[PDB]
């Protein structure tokens, strides 16, 4: 048990250290105990490997993709350094050293002596970064739990799922409630009315047993520490209450949630990022709900914007190559752009040539508003050059051309036509370089960097203990 | 503060009936049914060397080390 | 409420409401009446609005009712004055006509509307050219009408100019476009001002179009505000603003300060006929007031801007941000009534909220989350400068504004890429705005031409450049544009500059004339000048020379106030307010302005006033003056005022560096960077000589003087010295001072040494006379270049001097001197002849006792010579090297000078210097210097400032105490800090000692202060002189044991060997406090005497052990650990065996030699067994009688008890104990103190204790020690020292033997009084003030005993005790840091003395303790 014991502190030390880097990354001793009990319901060797697996299965969920892979590389070294050869130890470390900028060398080869390790260096040597990073995850041979799975297994009425501002799992929770047990209630926390209606629907849903959601709490936070902090703590009658689950959405980058409330509630990180085409299809999808105030022509411009927005967002993640810093673009940015588009058509003739100041105003006020660096300001503009001015044929991406509205002029049919142009296309493997006009060589540079960041923070963690 | 100081070192002036301790200025009577305990919440906090040497330091701390001790109890209940 | 109550009360009056209008409108200042009727209102700008209908007023009318009519009519009146005017211009009327009849806000809007209508048509036609020239004409027309206009209408024209310029610019840009699409793009970006010729309700009739979006001009009065110049960037801001609002969103711009975020929000308001309410958030602003304002804004439908929103305190920020959401959410939805501040108040939909976000230390600030989907965030950027420059050139009187603007920018842009990246170089727009500002008066001289531009470029840019960059400027200025051949004002000023310096003593060098020229021309334009350069550049010479030249050229007198900026506090200087009574008293900077501004009783109109800041400049101080540096020219009080500054009143800043100041501060002033020294090394000497000659004319006849100045010229030629000054560098210089700044130390000395022997020059041989001169000049030249050198280096430099001087000319020797007869003229050169001292045993230790050496006399001679020159001396060197004695002996001996000792510490104040002086100085108000502070008695005074490189420095890094001395050395008086005037110090000299600043503790001093000092490095002596010196010390104490008179040399030789070895074996590398010096030797010598003077007749076996005990207590008590302590046992053994060879010695370890006067009547070695028993009987007693605490007496305790005993017995008894904890260092102290019959005072401090508390505790203990004769022991623990000052107090208590600050002023007089009472009582009356104090101090010095108990010396707070010199030098450091195995077992044994145990295996009790 000492051999079980020594490993488990070094594991807890590692999970504890994530809570130092980030506030949401918390772990109690009870959470580790409850996890180790699940491990039961060469004997010692298997029980040990059962621990490493069950810890990776439960605590992988409450971290983001970067820290998933940091914990993977680490936990793998925490096991295999004690278990395997010393020949093994410097070989895998000499590999983690190459991924990081610490050193670049060739590890120890013995024919058939090590095969899993022979396979890993092949990933690192093929300059393929993301694959090498995931190698450590897969070597755990765990089924990596989906938010649903986590929720189902979980035996608590509360959850707080943080996420980057790029996405929101609010819509994932809709399909999660639909697929099992229904009962979905989305509650924005906005202005006294929202909080006031909110606290009413809180006390009543738990007696009723419906699922409830508290959208983007972080903004209405002052209230949380006073009402929600006490309310959720007092509700150990929520144990008594009908099968009901409360959900809270956070933002990782943002105001720090009360730690007591946070540690009491289960934690997840939506990390789930849509492709360009799917975001285009998702932008265009709602747009039919609006009704009709404009011409058939406009729907073409709204389609154009759907593509545009989905292309800047795609680029937002890849920095430095891409944008200089992280910028966040919203449904607000699309809204303010759409409204200027309706306005330019409401003030101008249906002659296509109004195009010139459509770009300036989109690229410098609507979207270039938050942009401060001259470098990035050009990027928004150069995108507008491409997305907006088109005659007859646009070719947004290399696969897809959008032709300008036809003489038939049906507003029904053009929606259906422009939806059809989405359904014809199949998003290539190399989207990030083919569709976003930046080079492939840049994308690899980025892949390298996030590798280096996982590789570093792991080495650092091991030396610290 | 320093004033408790004489109460921490067990220092007194014995008298006709009374046991007096100097606090800051006034010499005050000690009962003897009187007890003293000092409580601290943060182990980051550093206490003065005068206190730390005359004080019986006891750590009621829920450590990482506490996991090693507690895992064996749970392991043995499911092993033997 | 208060203001509201006055208005309801003042209804009777009516007229008294006009005061409050300024507030509740923003635009207007006062209201106009015909008593029953209101004729109109006037704006804060001056502009007078007359209403259409004059509003009638009656008795039974409410303020509420009448004012509500006024708000209505004031807006109506503005539409009337708009349409009246719009219509007129449409009917072809000259804009100069309209100006005189219509309020600006009306004519502005009429312009916009007609402009727009004429350009709107012009886009179809393309007749841009016809309308452009047309507009250009209106521009020129408006411009020249401005020069002949009344100040009020002068604002109106200017404000319109900003607009007309924008009009033409946009037409221009339109004319030029490649296509019609290009033009129709550009036009959409602009604010286009339309009117509805369709509709009713005229205050809604005007609207504004931008980016497709429209915005109703509301008709609020705006007055005539200072209008922001339109830029592309500007329009953009206005464009985002409109784009937020159009979708019912709040505008928010983030970005760095100075990007004019709120000014935009204000400007965007005015353009739409709105006065924006600006909330300056967190200028300690009430939430309750904002909460009111927010309701007011949502009711009135106003626009509100949060000026720098991010800097608000988190609870407030939450509260406010939540409120704002109500408003922004109310509007987005269009809720009729919104609830905010727990009430249903309605919302005008005309309401909007604006937020400016300055960046934090972290980064560019963010909106709270809730506000993110409620506001639109925008990034303000500095304007690309070209565009701003063009306009500015246009306004002045253009010539070719487009060409100049492009060329000016390119040049500035180019300098940036071409010049070196140098600290203070700013080529940003600020700078070009400056060049352009400087241009306006220059145009007056020349033309609205490029040439005037070119002059202004070199007038601002060049005086700031340094020699490499000085040409890049010239190369690229003529490369970019060439203007002129010849300079105006070329002859006139120059002869007034040469004649100034001829008179002043200076040389007109290529550089000095330049930097004089640069200056002259800059005063003219700039009111604030900066002069930066190395100490001894020539600044104080340049400006003092130029200012002087202007009184010859103009005929205008000057009135100069040179203030050392950082000697005084912001409060001492600007104006300080007192915390409870809030009473405003003047200061220094404000006060000298009020002679000029408040009461110009004499001639000030025709005079010029210059206020110089000689000290280092810093943000804190310039920020409190920034308004005078601004276009304002007015001084802003913290409370009470703005004071306006005349054109006469010029502020200069003379300083050595800039690193602390902001680019902002630079660019308001004119900067004059002194690349190198104005003057030639020769030329300096030249002036310096003549400066020195002037002194002598007042004390030496013309015949004498004529002949002595002849001598100087022929003895030293420049050719010789040139090599010598170059060789100066090729040496090690302690307390480094540059060669140029050493010069004054030579010449003053040289002249004094030659003026010295003037009588022997009358009659002596002319060949021999040269030899006396040449020698003195060789000597004065040595100390002034090599005086701060090793002396091992001096001797090297001596040959270097002789080498480069004529070979035959009188050689310099190491100890070289000139000698003359008592009663006869004689000549000869003899050196190194020395007295011998004989002193009795009692005399051996005496605070003033010097055994004259080959080097005592050497130093003392030079040292005294420099004072005769009257140059401040800095004595620099190791501790115990004799700086203090040499200085003290040389002066305790002479009648001429009298010494005052000031000991400096980490944090010494400039009042401390004054307080020390107040005892020995006597202020007299003689009309000769006004106030003077000359020595109290008639003969000269010497302030000796010991540890001058100890005092610390501001957070910027500026020691004011040092600048204060600098002030005294250079300026010769100082400014009185509270009372506010100049007191000129008379006949007081400054001398200082200090350690090498490579040493720890030490702070580097400003060359601006040290340039005024002669620096002499004194090191340690010989190891052979040390041996010689202490022999004579043993000689005196062996008058007590005459049978060992033959033993004094081996004792003296041994004491030095012990010292030499301890110093080498136990260095600061092992432990900090391992710092030894000849003080230790002298300490040992005396320690030996005291043992003899009070011991039984001594055998040689006694004496050596007597010497050995003292040797232990002086050198080894401080030693930590045991490796080193055993090392000393063997060292002492090694030394006795080499110098005192006896087989009568015993165990020399400190455990075996125990010496005491506790058993015997005489100080004798006592028996270990006899002592332990003596302690046992005394500790029970001490335990019973005094606080009950039980302990075991062990071998170490007895050894320690004796340690403290010898300490506590000596006159000044200072011991600091380093004992870890629980060792008992505090308890043994209490004991030994009680045995010695010493009152134990133990400062009663706690978490809440102020300095004043500790002050009290100290004062009493001091007053009881002299005026009650108490004999107290002060135990200070590390815990007691709570603040920095507390330790500073403790230092003053040891280095001096009083605390001056406790007893100052009237509390000085009370002490002084009480002192006289007790002095008489004991049996002497003491006549003078000094006679009594010296008893008081001397009483403390012998009755107060401070023992320090510090537990972890490793700790950085407890480190500072041992660090501090005062404490370290005057204390006996003792080490108790660990319990040794033997002492542990001894203590354990007595504790297990109680025996529950019974016999076992193996001893039983012996084994348990060992475990
Ligand atoms: N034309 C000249 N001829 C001879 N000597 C000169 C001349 N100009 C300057 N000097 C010498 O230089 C010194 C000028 O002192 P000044 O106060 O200007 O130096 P500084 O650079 O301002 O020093 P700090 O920076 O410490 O104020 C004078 O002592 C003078 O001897
Ligand atoms: N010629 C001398 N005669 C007597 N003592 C001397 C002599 N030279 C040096 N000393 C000793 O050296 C020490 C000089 O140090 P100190 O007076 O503190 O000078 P400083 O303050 O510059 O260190 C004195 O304690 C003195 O005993
Ligand atoms: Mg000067």
């Amino acid at each position: 048990y000492s051999i079980i014991g020594k490993h488990s502190v070094k594991i807890f030390s590692m999970l504890e250290k994530f809570g130092q880097f980030h506030w949401f990354y918390g772990i109690s001793i009870g959470q580790f105990l409850s996890c180790f009990k699940r491990v039961f319901i060469t004997r010692v060797d298997e029980i040990l490997w059962l621990l490493y697996q069950e810890v990776y299965c439960q605590f992988s969920t409450a971290l983001d993709k970067k820290f998933k892979m940091i914990m993977a590389m680490t936990m793998f070294c925490l096991y295999k350094f004690d278990i395997e050869s010393e020949q093994y130890k410097e070989a895998v470390l000499t590999m983690i050293g190459v991924l990081s900028e610490s050193s670049d060398g060739v590890p120890k080869l013995t024919v058939d002596t090590n095969n899993d390790l022979r396979y890993l260096w092949d990933y690192v040597t093929t300059k393929s970064y993301i694959s090498a990073l995931n190698w450590f995850k897969n070597e755990f041979f765990v089924d990596e739990w989906n938010i649903a799975d986590v929720v189902a297994n979980s035996d608590n009425n509360y959850f707080t799922m943080a996420s980057e501002r790029d996405v929101d799992g609010t819509f994932k929770l809709i399909e999660l409630a639909k697929a099992s047990k229904e009962s979905l209630k989305i509650i924005p926390l906005g202005s006294i009315e929202n909080l006031n209606y909110a606290q009413e629907e809180i006390s009543k849903s738990k007696i009723e047993g419906g699922w409830i959601l508290l959208q983007n709490i972080q903004m209405s936070l002052s209230w949380v520490k006073t009402y929600l902090h006490k309310h959720v703590e007092e509700t150990k009658a929520a144990e008594e209450h009908e099968k009901f689950k409360m959900f809270m959405t956070c933002h990782l980058t943002g105001d720090k949630l009360p730690a007591p409330l946070l540690q009491r509630t289960d934690r997840f990180v939506y990390e789930d990022i849509p492709g360009i085409l799917d975001t285009v299809k998702d932008l265009w999808g709602s747009q039919f709900f609006t009704g009709k105030i404009s011409g058939v022509w406009s729907v073409y411009c709204t389609f154009l914007l759907s593509w545009f927005h989905a292309l800047i967002t795609a680029r937002t993640r890849l920095v430095p190559h891409g944008f200089s810093k992280k910028y966040y673009f919203n449904d607000c940015d699309f809204q303010f752009a759409s409204v200027y588009l309706e306005n330019v058509l409401a003030t101008n003739s249906t002659n296509n040539i109004p195009w010139a100041q459509v770009r300036d105003h989109i690229a410098t006020i609507v979207y270039g508003g938050k942009i401060d660096e001259e470098k990035d300001l050009e990027v928004v503009a150069k995108l507008c050059a491409h997305v907006f001015c088109g005659s007859d044929n646009l070719q947004i991406v290399p696969g897809v051309r959008i032709p300008q509205p036809l003489l038939q002029q049906s507003e029904e049919e053009e929606r259906a036509r422009l939806t059809a142009i989405l359904s014809n296309t199949i998003e290539p493997a190399d989207s990030l370089s083919s569709w976003l006009q930046l080079p492939r060589e840049s994308i690899l540079n980025y892949e390298r960097l996030q590798a280096k960041e996982v590789a570093s923070s792991t080495e650092q963690l091991l030396q610290e203990m | 503060d320093p004033i408790i100081s004489r109460l921490i070192s067990r220092e007194f002036n014995h008298a006709g009936n009374r046991v007096t301790v100097e606090i800051g200025d006034h010499e005050v009577d000690v009962s003897g049914d009187f007890k003293l305990f000092i409580h601290s919440c943060d182990p980051s906090g550093d206490i003065p060397i005068f206190l730390r040497s005359r004080v019986r330091l006891v750590h009621f701390v829920t450590n990482k080390e506490s996991i090693e001790t507690r895992i064996f109890d749970i392991t043995l209940t499911e092993e033997n | 409420n208060d203001d509201l109550l006055k208005i309801i009360g003042s209804g009777k009056h009516h007229d008294q409401v006009s005061k409050f209008m300024k507030k509740m409108f923003g635009s207007i200042e006062s209201i106009i009446f015909l008593e029953d009727f209101i004729t109109g209102v006037r704006s804060v700008e001056g502009e007078v609005l007359n209403l259409n209908e004059k509003i009638e007023l009656k008795d039974s009318i409410q303020a509420q009712e009448w004012l509500n009519i006024l708000d209505t009519e004031i807006k109506l009146s503005v539409f009337t004055q708009f349409r009246d005017c719009l219509g007129q211009i449409k009917d072809g009327t000259d804009i100069e006509v309209v100006v005189s009849k219509y309020i600006f806000q009306a004519i502005l809007l009429s312009a916009q509307v007609m402009w727009t209508e004429l350009v709107e048509k012009c886009l179809q036609t393309n007749q841009f050219s016809k309308y452009w020239k047309e507009v250009d004409m209106k521009i020129k027309g408006l411009l020249d009408k401005l020069n002949k206009s009344s100040d009020n209408v002068k604002k109106k024209i200017e404000a319109l100019l900003v607009e007309y310029l924008h009009f033409n610019n946009v037409i221009g840009q339109l004319k030029n476009c490649s296509t019609k699409e290009e033009a129709r793009l550009l036009w959409a970006k602009v604010q286009k001002f339309y009117q509805k010729n369709d509709t009713l309700d005229d205050l809604n009739s005007v609207f504004i179009s931008q980016s497709g979006y429209l915005l109703q001009y509301k008709f609020e009065y705006i007055g005539i505000p200072e209008r922001l110049i339109y830029t592309p960037l500007l329009l953009i801001g206005f464009a985002t603003l409109t784009d937020s609002l159009h979708q019912k969103y709040g505008g928010c711009f983030f970005g760095p300060a100075g990007t004019g975020k709120t000014e935009t929000v204000k400007a965007f308001g005015q353009n739409l006929g709105r006065v924006v309410v600006v909330f300056n958030c967190d200028d300690s602003f009430d939430y309750q007031v904002l909460s009111r304002l927010l309701v007011g804004i949502t009711q009135i439908g106003a626009w509100g801007c949060f000026d720098e929103f991010n800097r608000l305190d988190e609870k407030v920020l939450s509260a406010v941000s939540a409120n704002i959401q109500q408003i922004q959410n109310g509007l987005q939805v269009g809720k009729s009534h919104i609830t905010l501040l727990e009430e249903e108040t309605p919302l005008s939909p005309h309401t909007a909220v604006f937020i400016t976000l300055n960046p934090g230390y972290n980064g560019r600030s963010e909106l709270p989350e809730n506000l993110k989907k409620s506001f639109r965030e925008f990034s303000m950027k500095s304007p690309q400068s070209g565009t701003i420059a063009e306009m500015i050139l246009q306004i002045m009187g253009f010539e070719d504004s487009k060409s100049l603007a492009s060329k000016i920018v390119h040049f500035l842009e180019l300098l940036s890429s071409k010049c070196s990246s140098m600290n203070h170089y700013h080529f940003g727009l600020r700078t070009l705005k400056g060049v352009l500002r400087n241009c306006s008066p220059l145009i007056s001289e020349f033309g609205e031409g490029e040439k005037t531009v070119v002059e202004s470029l070199k007038r601002v840019i060049l005086p700031s450049l340094g020699d490499t960059d000085e040409l890049v400027f010239k190369d690229e200025l003529s490369k970019i544009f060439d203007s002129a051949g010849t300079p105006l004002n070329s002859k006139a000023i120059v002869q007034c500059l040469k004649d100034a310096g001829q008179r002043s003593g200076f040389s007109m060098s290529e550089e000095f004339l330049k930097k004089c020229m640069q200056f002259y021309y800059m005063q003219k334009t700039q009111q604030a000048l900066i002069l930066v350069g190395k100490a001894g550049c020539g600044k104080t010479a340049t400006w003092k020379t130029v200012i002087d030249a202007m009184a010859i050229f103009d005929g205008h007198a000057n009135v100069v106030y040179v203030i050392d900026t950082k000697v005084l506090t912001k409060e001492s200087l600007y104006g300080s307010m007192l915390k409870a009574t809030l009473e405003w008293r003047d200061g220094l900077f404000t006060s000298i302005l009020r002679r000029v501004n408040d009461d110009i009783t004499g001639t000030f109109k025709n005079s010029r006033i210059w206020v110089v800041f000689d000290s280092d400049l810093d943000p804190e101080y310039v920020e409190a003056m920034n308004s005078v540096l601004d276009d304002n020219k007015i001084l802003t009080l913290p409370n009470g005022e703005r004071l306006p500054i005349p054109p006469n009143f010029r502020i200069l800043f003379e300083t050595d560096n800039l690193d602390h100041t902001t680019p902002a501060t630079i660019t308001r002033c004119g900067l004059l960077w002194f690349s190198t020294d104005v003057c030639s090394i020769s030329s300096k000497i030249d002036h310096l000589l003549n400066k020195s000659y002037e002194a002598l004319d007042n004390k030496l006849s013309m015949f004498e003087l004529d002949k002595l100045k002849d001598l100087i010229s022929d003895s030293f030629d420049m050719a010789s010295l040139t090599n010598i000054f170059t060789c100066s560098n090729d040496l090690v210089h302690i307390l480094g001072v540059r060669t140029f700044n050493k010069l004054e130390t030579a010449v003053q000395l040289a002249v004094h040494l030659i003026s010295s022997y003037r009588q022997w020059f009358q009659n002596l041989d002319d060949k021999s006379l040269k030899d006396v001169i040449t020698l003195l000049i060789k000597r004065s030249l040595l100390y002034a270049l090599a005086g701060d050198s090793t002396g091992e280096s001096q001797r090297a430099f001596i040959q270097t001097i002789n080498t480069y001087f004529g070979h035959d000319s009188q050689e310099l020797s190491d100890y070289s001197t000139i000698v003359i007869a008592n009663d006869k003229l004689s000549f000869s050169s003899f050196c190194s002849e020395i007295p011998s001292v004989s002193l009795e045993a009692h005399e051996v230790m005496r605070p003033d006792i010097v055994i004259p050496t080959i080097d005592t006399i050497k130093h003392e001679k030079i040292f005294y010579d420099l004072l005769n020159s009257k140059r401040g001396i800095i004595l620099c060197g190791p501790p115990g090297s004799g700086k203090t004695m040499i200085m003290n002996n040389a002066l305790r001996n002479s009648s001429l000078y009298d010494v005052v000792g000031i000991n400096f510490s980490k944090d010494t104040t400039t009042e401390h210097i004054l307080s020390a002086l107040h005892r020995h100085t006597n202020y007299v108000t003689t009309s000769k210097g006004l106030t003077l502070l000359p020595k109290s008695d008639i003969k000269n005074l010497v302030l000796f400032c010991d540890e001058i490189n100890l005092p610390k420095l501001d957070k910027y890094g500026s020691q004011n105490v040092v600048l204060f001395l600098r002030q005294l050395m250079e300026k010769q008086g100082f400014w009185k800090t509270p009372e506010n005037k100049w007191v000129t110090i008379e006949r007081i000299h400054i001398v200082g000692a200090c350690n090498p600043p490579t040493d720890p503790g030490r702070i580097p001093m400003s060359e601006r202060f040290t340039r005024h000092a002669a620096i002499l490095y004194l090191g340690y002596p010989s190891g052979k002189s040390l041996s010689q010196i202490y022999e004579i010390y043993y000689k005196a104490i062996f008058k007590l044991v005459p049978e060992f008179r033959s033993y004094t040399e081996p004792f003296a030789r041994a004491s030095v060997h012990l010292y030499n070895e301890c110093k080498a074996r136990y260095s600061t590398g092992l432990q900090s406090h391992y710092l030894f010096s000849p003080r230790e030797l002298t300490r040992l010598v005396r320690g030996v005497y005291t043992a003899i003077n009070t011991g039984p007749r001594q055998t040689l076996r006694s004496l050596i052990r007597l010497w050995a005990y003292e040797a232990w207590r002086i050198f080894a008590d401080r030693l930590v650990g045991v490796k080193e302590k055993n090392s000393f046992e063997q060292l002492l053994y090694e030394t006795v065996d080499k110098y005192l060879p006896n087989q009568d010695l015993g165990n020399i370890s400190s455990t075996s030699l125990l010496f005491s006067g506790l058993l015997s009547l005489d100080f004798k070695e006592v028996n270990k067994t006899d002592l332990v028993n003596f302690i046992e009987e005394r500790f029970k007693t001490f335990c019973d009688e005094e606080l009950e605490v039980p302990m075991v007496i062990h071998e170490s305790m007895v050894d320690h008890i004796l340690r403290i005993d010898r300490a506590l017995k000596q006159v000044q008894g200072h011991m600091m104990l380093i004992g870890a904890s629980r060792t008992g260092k505090t308890i043994l102290t209490r004991f030994v103190a009680w045995l010695n019959g010493l009152k134990i005072v133990q400062p009663k401090i706690h978490r809440h204790s102020n300095l004043s508390d500790f002050d009290m505790i100290l004062k009493k203990a001091i007053s009881d020690c002299s005026l009650k004769e108490s004999r107290t022991c002060l135990i200070i623990d590390e815990s007691n020292i709570l603040e920095t000052a507390f330790l500073e107090r403790m230092n003053t208590l040891l280095a001096n033997a009083d605390i001056p600050d406790l007893f100052q002023g009237e509390e000085y007089d009370k002490l002084l009084n009480n002192l006289r009472n007790k002095t008489r009582s004991l049996g002497l009356l003491l006549d003078t003030e000094q006679e009594l104090y010296d008893w008081f101090v001397g009483e403390i010095a012998k009755n107060l005993h401070v023992v320090f108990t510090i537990c972890d010396p490793t700790n950085n707070k407890s480190s500072a005790m041992i660090s501090s010199p005062a404490l370290f030098n005057r204390c006996i450091i003792n080490w108790m840091g660990d319990w040794d195995t033997k002492t542990m077992s001894q203590v354990a044994n007595n504790m297990v003395d109680v025996i529950p145990m019974e016999f076992t295996d193996f001893t039983i009790r012996d084994a348990v303790v060992n475990i």
